[PDB]
């Protein structure tokens, strides 16, 4: 049945499971014609496909020649999702594969059963949490990567970075989670907060900053603070 | 004409015969059902006045037998059965019209309903769904629940209706996921067409069945069948224009005949919605959308 926070810590158990988010996979910027009627011109995109407790990330770039000659992309998008993620699925040794997928849209529950019907175990699953993966492209190793892409590709990413060392996977979520909604209300201000001390960098090999234990504490209550407050300045409050 | 007749009615009892309906007192001298038009199945149903619970009744083709009606106070229902001795049954079926002792199929010279409700289904194939092969006539009643029902128990008093499940890998094509879920032509014409019923008419019988149990059982695994075989028509893009001409006089009959008042539990809001305002062929049903926005707008 539809994950809520009721049963939040199942993310957290033994059990493999990946979130699948398909908000990036179709991307346009609009714009006007010589005639001044409006076209969309379509950029590259990406599958959000997730182990929230090991920090996995199966980033599949969806580059524009997928939708070279094709109609109704809006919907092709989720079928060529559910296509993708049964393809990972299938190039994964058996005590790999997931037991559940979670769909962070509703509208991927049909096109992701109807590719997985070789799977009846793998149970198919909505969500009632709006999570903020949209926001993963305002990470900037994630953008550069699927913008410079002249081909289909899978790249392999942690997410936690090496943050699972230290904290508990419910907590690197919770991180991730924040960090992301954050970024999504307010990119700028996100992005100042996690930059703005030169001598914290970003290893090679990670996607956020080198942050001690106390740094993060600080960082992440800057984040709260940002997303109350756009919450004031949206709302007026 | 052929003859049904009964050896008493010792229970107060609603008998049925097709769309017509009757009440017959308890120990009142009713012997049986004459002048049944040859040439069609027909269906004898009861609902006892004491327990409307449970609805039930008989499909049959006198063509194929001599067939009456006799209470059982053991079993406590109206039970067909076969009279092989065919002198025996001619005598008492006389002796019966003498006395008048029968109520006569009141079939309107005009009215050519029952055919059109009836126009696909045969005999032997209602037999193959009901599964009882030492009689001639098959039993259907309000609580039997269809062979896909039980897969989601006693086998040997289900409904073996073709199972039809639109996200199933007899539906789905590998490699033609997306085409095949939102056209199901594949599904209707070849799987369904080609291979299993061989023909629409057949198609179109259970289809007629299916409706005719929901009807006048109640019987809810028959009513998801019917909406099921209707859905599948609707969303293939790709259907003979026969079939779909066909189609439309089919369910126009059906919901002419639905009675006003169990439109609420006989009628899908969802499927007739997308079948005539979004699928396909939403504009190939002239006539039963006409007669469902006059008679059913409620639900649309
Ligand atoms: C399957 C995936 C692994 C990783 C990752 O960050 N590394 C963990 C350490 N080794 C064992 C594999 C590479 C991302 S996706
Ligand atoms: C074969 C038969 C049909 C009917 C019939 O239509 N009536 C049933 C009795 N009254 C109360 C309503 C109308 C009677 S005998």
């Amino acid at each position: 049945g539809a994950m809520n926070s009721s049963n939040y810590a199942e993310l957290f158990n033994n059990d493999i499971k990946l979130f699948v988010d398909d908000t990036n996979v179709y991307r346009v910027t609009v714009h006007k014609t010589f005639e001044g009627n409006v076209a969309t011109k379509a950029i590259n995109g990406c599958i959000f496909t997730l182990n929230p407790k090991t920090g996995h990330l199966f980033l599949k770039i969806i580059h524009t020649s997928v939708w070279a000659g094709q109609k109704r992309l809006s919907q092709l998008a989720k079928w060529k999702t559910a296509e993708e993620v049964s393809a990972l699925v299938r190039s994964l040794p058996k005590e790999e594969q997931p037991k559940q997928i979670i769909v962070t849209r509703k509208a991927m529950l049909d096109p992701l059963e109807v590719h997985m019907l070789d799977f009846p175990n793998i149970a198919i699953r909505p969500t009632e949490l709006r999570l903020p993966f949209s926001a993963a492209m305002s990470i900037d190793k994630l953008s550069d990567v699927v913008m410079k892409a002249t081909e289909p590709q899978m790249v392999l990413f942690n997410i936690y970075d090496d943050w699972l060392d230290r904290i508990s996977s419910y907590t690197a979520f919770s991180r991730l989670t924040l960090l992301l909604r954050a970024l999504k209300t307010n990119e700028e201000s996100a992005k100042m907060i996690l930059l703005s001390d030169p001598t914290i960098t970003i290893k090679s090999y990670h996607l956020w900053p080198s942050f001690t234990d106390e740094q993060w504490i600080t960082i992440e209550s800057q984040m709260r603070d940002l997303i109350l407050t756009e919450y004031g300045r949206k709302y007026n409050v | 004409m052929n003859t049904v007749p009964f050896t008493s009615a010792p229970i107060e009892v609603t008998i049925g015969i097709d769309q017509y309906s009757f009440n017959v007192k308890e120990n009142q001298p009713f012997h049986g059902i004459k002048d049944i038009p040859i040439g069609h199945v027909h269906v004898i149903h009861f609902q006892h006045a004491d327990n409307s619970s449970m609805r039930y009744g008989y499909w049959f083709d006198c063509r194929m037998g001599n067939f009456y009606i006799q209470y059982d106070p053991k079993d406590g229902l109206y039970k067909m059965m076969e009279e092989r001795d065919g002198a025996k049954f001619e005598n008492i079926v006389h002796n019966f019209k003498e006395r008048q002792m029968m109520v006569s199929y009141p079939k309107i010279d005009e009215d050519d309903t029952w055919y059109n409700l009836t126009e696909f289904v045969q005999m032997d194939k209602i037999r193959k769904i009901v599964r009882k092969d030492e009689n001639q006539f098959s039993y259907v009643d309000s609580s039997m629940t269809t062979v896909q029902e039980n897969e989601l128990s006693d086998p040997a008093h289900s409904l073996n209706y073709t199972v039809i499940n639109f996200k199933s890998r007899e539906a789905i094509r590998p490699g033609h996921e997306m085409e095949d879920f939102l056209d199901k032509s594949y599904y209707l014409n070849t799987v369904m067409l080609q291979g299993i019923f061989k023909n629409s008419s057949n198609y179109f019988g259970e289809l007629q069945f299916a409706f005719l149990n929901a009807m006048f059982f109640g019987n809810y695994g028959s009513s998801l069948q019917w909406h099921a075989m209707i859905e599948l028509i609707c969303s293939s893009a790709t259907v003979p224009k026969h079939m779909l001409d066909k189609l439309d006089e089919i369910l126009y009959y059906q919901i002419k005949t639905l009675p006003e008042q169990y439109s609420d539990i006989l009628l899908n809001e969802r499927v007739w919605n997308i079948c005539l305002y979004s699928s396909f062929q939403k504009n190939s049903l002239h006539n039963t959308e006409k007669i469902m926005e006059n008679k059913y707008p409620e639900l649309l």
